[PDB]
DNA sequence: GCGTGAGCTAATCTATGTGAGACTGATGTTAACCCTAACCC
DNA sequence: GGGTTAGGGTTAACATCAGTCTCACATAGATTAGCTCACGC
């Protein structure tokens, strides 16, 4: 449970050749290299980075061989990432000016990973690439890299200047369409030297004959990267094993294994107070004291402190040992089923918890995995859903849900999601929406919102193949509050004068829809605000926090 | 309206043949009568604790009300329930609780039945709050109290109609008894429910009493908006919404601190003491700090907020997407409920309501940025047009509206180990479709009760009332498993043979010395965590939780 | 017809107060209600400041709290007839070491100075380890995970 | 010597929010205390110097939370009231008028027009009752300050 | 220059509910260490 | 007379995560100081 991901960054003049209205594709590869550092520091994960350089003028091979392997310098080895690493990445101010061979750089972090990894169990090492395809080729190798056929848990991931989304995409448009971080416009496609040409024609090459046809799906571009968790696959630890038997009746049982799935995430770290004169928790302590009611006292212990519990008007006296005495008490885990329903009488609406489950099937025995898919398969070319009693432990308490089949190209299982008890509904009463007079829309405000609606429509039915093909998608966006909070304690750690800087450029291009939705919107929108009379400045406050009291100069 | 809570006011008939009753195992309908009303209360007070119940028992021999009136008993006023409510109740349950009631009471000494009603609206008079709803049980095992003297039908006829029309409605819980005659008769224009019925004159059986489904034990009754935000199409053209809740996780009450010695509660006074040098501290000389290995960041407390603020509260409309691409899999929260509200912004509705129409006519859900507080980072939201569904009885089920969807980040997304695709074959497919259409279920949301809360609910009950031990609640989650074994019959067998292998079942004492000789044997092995954790606490040095920690401090220190 | 036997004044103590006791409600309070209510002493509906807190033997967080007394004391004083001393039915009283050189160590000097494939899925073979060579933990542990390593390199081969 | 604490008793420690109005006049009640015979308050400590400061550049400067008037509307007659003993002035620590002038002197300015005129006249009220303890920043910005 | 009374809208202000951050402890899972059907030299 | 080949039976280490606690912020009636203006000085 330990990876080891290389970074092979990139320095060269041709690297730092930009054009006006586009970042240097150096400083996209320093953004990326951030963020990634950044993330896998702050969040204290137990991993070894390394840091390898090619192209910058010094020559600090570890091997270098005898000769050549000129311009690649190793900066740092497989240590535990450190806050001096990502402050060097931004101080590593210079792009070198030369260049280095692009295949010279992945047998240098091969022959890293080989002589640094010999004998430390690691789950699975990692070389990521941000090169330019800009430089002299060497046909020699390949003989080597290749027939290292990934006999270790090593693998490639290419992250090139390019849009390499390699479909039709042509755009090429000039609306300031690239934007780090944009998302569905991006750099202009083709347009590409006569060496990037076959620099990508040999790079996906490599992916096939490494990974296969679904390889070709792991290379990205640098503003793909910002706004996708990509950097980190391939290193991502899967969710534990949680062994139970769904059961039906009393002997027929299939062993079981749900896998924990969507489940909103939270940060690790906590702020602990300190004062403002040593910058030492110990010196701080806090402590609740409890106080009576009459004219204060001296002290109420703890022991003399018992629970109670408000009903009607006056307190019951509980006690903690009552509790524990005199409440439900469960059979342990246990994933029951109590019957089967339509696949209509669930919906979407009525779902609870803060996570799904996948009960996947038993493990690599084979037994129970024909049953629990014969049962699948049962729902799913037929109607009807499984309803289940589950519980996680002896004290966890029971709760009901649905197991929808889920039956994919690569897998096949069921999802869990919890439903609703019946203290748990609400019933609240509407006025119709429908039925209303005053509120009707007439037939102008209805075409006018019709074509607004069809305006700014996020999927376009392309190649007619009756494939919605997706324009900006909302869950594979990372959450822009992580990346920003570490952003922030690096700057604090790096500048501890300066106040909070603002949020980067790239995180609002993440999360704005794309600039050809909001073009073809601007004539509906205006015909819109023009034709309903939905204008009201209704007195109702505004959002003061610090310019009510401060001054100009 | 929010404010307002109902009110209630029970009325148990005390006639002769109103106690006496056939003399077999059935309760006496006084006895029936009783535990029905303790149970109402029971149920009315772990739900909505705050509306107001009182019984007025009519026809006894003694009487209690504001305006001297013979044989009226109001035995409690209108207030909140309480378990001495409930208390002062179950003395009169079973034959000595009739001879209570006798002796305390008394029966026959006939009545008006005008005069009660007047009592009653008496009481619902004088009530200093609001009055969401009025109204008045009338628990009675006799259909025709007069018939020999009209004009005493005829001023309660008039009573009960100005009652109604003051706002008040009274609905008589009819109660059998034998013979052949509960028919309808003089209680048919007073019922001012006036509820649906084939109004069948021949009834031979309890009515619509058992209807209480008694003691629904779990409820919390409220309404209200949860926020109110403004959605924004675009820069300048915003409306305003509300955003309430349709399902929410039921947690039950908070417990409360207690002193032992008065049983009264105790506040809490919590307060960051001195820095062992006397004295209090600031808000101000207190930042916030966090470490990461050797480096210490430290952030005041008003920077830790800043680091969190993205937009202003309210919905960024960002564009629509069709419904076909919101999967079913992904789920983070509990879905919310969307719908215009005209205080902030007048003409919300029509933009709204258009804005449903046009998006549930092209099957598309709208896309937007939720902020829903001050300092909360973004999270996208697709709004699911949600059209309003309706029964035959003009009850509204789903409400018309935008229904919240949230998507999950990529980070919240987990990412499942290789398994190999391994697919079944015809024949045990029907075997096991067969099953699934001989366990057939009508799953609704009213089926199940979360047995956790119900049985505190019932210990708490038990506990308050000195039941001598708790109701044991039937666990409506478990499976029937022997019920469900008989009539799923031997296909199961079959089911067993057919694809599992007929061989698979499916289931101190240390001290200086020997620490010294110890750290030169390097061992420090079936020494267990208890006892590394025991000699470092004793002894004083500083203790964590993983063994490496204490293996190195210990070693370290006690040599070095 | 029986049961309640016992003198009708001997919770109540010598100054004509009656004891109070403290049950929560269970099938065991129930008999000590009848119990108690036939011996001249009270129990208290709800935990009280005066009263007697009771327990069933066997509780763990009783005994742990050692502030109850046992049911036991009830049913005993029953029999006896005669109150006694509360506080004679009172409750109240490392396999370390696979670190990662090893993991290597185990390979090296095995992986070539093996010539019997009965070494692995059987015993012996680790007389020369342990004694020999030394692996600073217990001996039949490496075959243990032998199981859990029959790997490759570190992580594998494929 | 009986008020000094129990009105201190967390009303600058404690995490239960006290209500608006309970933090204008119980500051107002700590900074008013001291004018009444300070041979005993010379000896008490700085800490209502901090008290009053610290939710002032709090409740001043904050940046996320929108200020709540009836505080300093209130701790400002603390400050003042407060100043009237222990003598402090510029020339002897030039140290804490720079932060009070500058903040009366943000107090005194709106920037804004606002009902409820209660903090500006308090900042009024302070400047007038004692100038002469900012001697040397009185004089150095004087065009505006008349203005 | 200035008091003094009326109406109003801004500002609370507590009760109740909901969610985010910190925390804590029972629990089950993986794993170190050794023993055991059975044979067979 | 020692072992071999599997299947596994104790308990220690410890990582998880549901459950509980505290603090901040929302809405909804309920209630009043300030903030003006029309008069008298």
């Amino acid at each position: 449970n330990k990876a080891a991901v290389v970074l092979c960054m990139d320095v060269g003049f041709t690297m730092s050749n930009s054009i006006p209205g586009i970042e240097s594709p150096f400083e996209q590869a320093k953004k990326v290299i951030t963020m990634f550092v950044q993330r896998q520091v702050f969040a204290e994960n137990k991993d070894e980075i390394a840091l390898v350089l090619f192209g910058t003028d010094g020559t600090d091979n570890p091997l270098s061989g005898g000769d050549q392997y000129q311009n690649i310098t190793v900066h740092r080895h497989l240590m535990l990432p450190d806050f001096d690493l990502l402050e060097d990445i931004e101080s590593k101010i210079q792009p070198g000016s030369q260049q280095a061979d692009f295949l010279d750089a992945l047998i240098v972090s091969m022959d890293v990973i080989q002589h640094e990894t010999i004998g430390k169990k690691f789950e699975k090492r990692h070389i990521e690439i941000f090169t330019d395809l800009s430089s002299r080729f060497s046909k020699s190798q390949l003989d080597i890299i290749i027939h290292s056929l990934k006999k270790c848990d090593i693998s490639l991931q290419f992250f090139l200047p390019f849009s390499l989304g390699k479909e039709d995409g042509s755009g090429d448009r000039g609306d300031g369409p690239f934007r780090l971080g944009g998302h569905g416009p991006s750099f202009p496609l083709k347009g590409i030297t006569e060496q990037q040409k076959e620099g990508l024609e040999i790079v996906k090459m490599v992916m096939i004959s490494l990974e296969g046809e679904d390889g070709l799906d792991e290379i990205y571009s640098f503003s793909e990267s910002l706004r996708k968790l990509c950097v980190f696959k391939k290193i991502e630890r899967h969710s534990i094993h949680w062994p139970c038997r769904l059961t039906i009746g009393s002997n027929l049982s299939i062993r079981i294994a749900a896998y924990k799935s969507i489940l909103q995430e939270r940060v690790k770290k906590t702020w602990t107070v300190v004062d403002a004169k040593t910058l030492k928790k110990e010196d701080i302590q806090k402590e609740t004291v409890y106080c009576l009611n009459d004219d204060d006292e001296t002290e109420v212990l703890k022991e003399d402190i018992i629970q109670g519990f408000r009903y009607g008007s006056d307190i019951v006296p509980f006690s903690k040992v009552d509790e524990e005495q005199m409440k439900y008490k469960s059979e342990g885990k246990c994933f029951s089923v109590l019957g089967f329903c339509k696949s209509s009488q669930v919906q979407r609406r009525f779902f609870m918890g803060n996570q799904v489950l996948k009960v996947f099937a038993a493990r690599d025995d084979e037994a129970a995995a024909v049953a629990l898919s014969s049962l699948i398969h049962a729902l799913d070319d037929l109607d009807m859903v499984a309803i289940v009693r589950y519980a996680y432990d002896k004290r966890a308490n029971p709760q009901v849900g649905v197991a929808f089949p889920h039956i994919k190209h690569n897998y096949e299982c069921l999802v869990y999601v919890q439903l609703p008890f019946m203290e748990d509904l609400r019933q609240y009463m509407f006025s119709s929406l429908k039925n209303s007079k005053k509120y009707a829309p007439t037939e102008a405000q209805l075409n006018a919102v019709d074509a607004l609606i069809d305006s700014m429509s996020l999927a376009k039915k392309d190649e007619k193949t009756d494939t919605l093909e997706d324009l900006f998608p909302t869950t594979k966006i990372p959450n822009p509050r992580f990346q920003r909070l570490f952003q922030c304690l690096l700057h604090r750690a790096l500048h501890p004068r300066e106040p909070l800087p603002p949020i980067q450029q790239h995180i609002w291009n993440m999360l704005n829809p794309p600039a050809e939705v909001t073009t073809k919107s601007q004539i509906p929108l205006s015909k819109i605000k023009t034709l309903f009379p939905l204008i009201e400045a209704k007195k109702k406050d505004q959002v003061t926090a610090q310019e009510i009291f401060q001054d100009n100069h | 309206k929010y404010s307002g809570r109902d009110s209630l006011i029970f009325l148990v008939d005390a006639s002769k043949a109103m106690f006496e009753s056939q003399s077999e195992d059935e309760l006496t309908p006084f006895d029936m009568s009783i535990q029905c009303i303790q149970s109402v209360y029971i149920s009315k007070i772990i739900s909505s604790d705050r509306d107001l119940l009182a019984v007025v028992f009519y026809g006894t021999e003694k009487d209690k009300n504001s305006v001297n009136f013979k044989n009226i008993y109001v035995l409690q006023e209108l207030d909140n329930p309480g378990a001495k409510r409930i208390l002062e109740l179950d003395q009169f349950k079973g034959q000595q609780g009739q001879k209570r009631f006798q002796d305390m009471m008394g029966h026959g000494s006939d009545y008006s039945l005008s005069e009660v009603l007047w009592v009653c609206a008496n009481l619902f008079s004088d009530v200093q709050f609001k009055m969401s709803h009025k109204r008045i049980m009338l628990f009675t095992n006799e259909d025709n109290p007069h018939g020999n003297d009209s004009a005493k039908a005829s001023r309660a006829r008039t009573k009960a109609g100005d009652l109604r029309d003051t706002g008040i409605f009274l609905d008589l819980m009819h109660l059998k008894k034998p013979g052949g005659f509960d028919i309808s008769l003089f209680y048919r224009d007073i019922i001012s429910i006036a509820e649906d019925e084939d109004l069948r004159v021949h009834f031979e059986e309890s009515s619509k009493l058992e209807d209480l489904l008694r003691k629904v034990r779990a409820k919390e009754t409220r309404k209200r908006a949860l926020s109110r935000l403004k959605l924004k199409l675009n820069k300048d053209i915003v409306i305003s919404v509300g955003i309430y809740n349709l399902v929410q996780k039921a947690l039950k009450p908070p417990p409360i601190k207690l002193y032992r010695e008065t049983n009264e509660p105790v506040k809490t006074k919590t307060r960051t003491f001195n820095t062992s040098t006397g004295g209090l501290l600031l808000p101000s000389d207190t930042k916030r700090s966090q470490i990461y290995g050797s480096r210490q960041i430290i952030l005041e407390k008003e920077e830790t907020e800043e680091l969190k603020r993205f937009d202003d509260p309210g919905l960024m409309l960002m564009g629509f997407k069709p419904l076909v691409l919101l999967k079913k899999h992904h789920y983070l929260r509990p879905s919310l409920f969307v719908y215009p509200e005209e205080s902030l912004v007048i003409g919300s509705s029509t933009l709204f309501s258009a804005l449903l129409i046009k998006c549930l006519e092209k099957e598309v859900a709208a896309l937007c940025r939720y902020t829903p507080r001050r300092n909360i980072p973004p999270y996208f939201v697709a709004l699911v047009p949600q059209e309003e569904e309706l029964d035959d009885q003009k009850i509204q089920v789903t409400p018309p509206g935008f229904q919240l969807v949230f998507l999950p980040f990529a980070d919240d997304k987990r990412k499942m180990p290789f398994t190999e695709k391994i697919m079944a074959t015809p024949e045990q497919v029907g075997k096991m479709k067969a099953i699934v259409e001989k366990l057939r279920f009508t799953y609704r949301s009213d089926s199940f009760e979360n047995p956790v809360l119900q049985q505190h609910f019932r210990n708490l009950e038990a506990l308050a009332l000195d039941l001598m031990e708790p109701e044991q609640a039937v666990d409506l989650t478990l499976p029937k498993v022997e019920a469900m074994n008989k009539r799923l019959g031997s296909l199961v067998d079959e089911f067993k043979e057919l694809v599992y292998p007929p061989d698979y079942n499916p289931e101190v004492e240390y001290s200086e010395e020997e620490l010294k000789t110890h750290i030169s044997k390097g061992t420090l092995g079936k020494f267990t965590v208890p006892m590394l954790k025991e000699a470092c606490r004793a002894y004083g040095l500083k203790s964590g939780l993983k063994k490496q920690e204490l293996l190195e401090a210990l070693t370290k220190h006690f040599q070095d | 017809p029986n049961g309640p036997t016992h003198s009708s004044t001997l919770f109540v103590r010598d100054d004509g107060s009656s004891m109070s006791f403290y049950v929560r409600p269970s099938p065991a309070k129930r008999r000590l209600s009848t119990l108690i209510l036939h011996g001249g002493g009270t129990v208290c509906r709800v935990q009280e400041p005066g009263a007697v807190l009771l327990a069933q033997p066997g509780e763990a967080l009783a005994e742990a709290s050692g502030d109850f007394i046992s049911t036991q004391y009830i049913l005993d004083c029953v029999e006896r007839n005669e109150r006694l001393e509360l506080e004679a039915y009172r409750l109240g009283p490392g396999r370390i070491a696979f670190t990662d050189a090893d993991d290597v160590a185990i390979l090296t000097y095995v992986k070539e100075n093996a010539r019997s494939p009965s070494s692995v899925t059987g015993n012996a073979l680790w007389k020369a380890m342990e004694k020999s060579s030394l692996t600073q933990h217990s001996w039949q542990s490496l075959k243990d995970r032998y199981l859990k390593h029959l790997r490759g390199q570190e992580h594998k081969y494929l | 010597i009986g008020e000094l604490f129990s009105k201190f008793y967390g009303e600058l420690a404690l995490k239960k929010k006290i209500p608006d109005t309970v933090l204008e006049k119980v500051y107002e009640l700590l900074g008013l205390l001291g004018e009444v015979h300070p041979s005993e308050m010379i000896n008490n400590a700085e800490n209502l110097f901090r008290a009053f400061l610290g939710e002032l550049k709090t409740q001043m400067t904050s940046a996320v939370r929108e200020p709540k008037l009836p505080v300093l509307a209130g701790c400002l007659k603390g400050l003042s009231s407060l100043l009237c003993n222990f003598t402090k002035s510029m020339e002897e620590d030039p140290q804490t008028s720079r932060e009070i002038f500058n903040f009366v002197l943000k107090a005194i300015r709106p920037q804004i027009d606002l009902k409820r005129y209660a903090v500006p006249s308090a900042g009024l009220r302070l400047f007038a009752l004692h100038a002469s303890q900012f001697s040397t920043c009185l004089l150095d910005n004087y065009v505006s300050l008349f203005e």
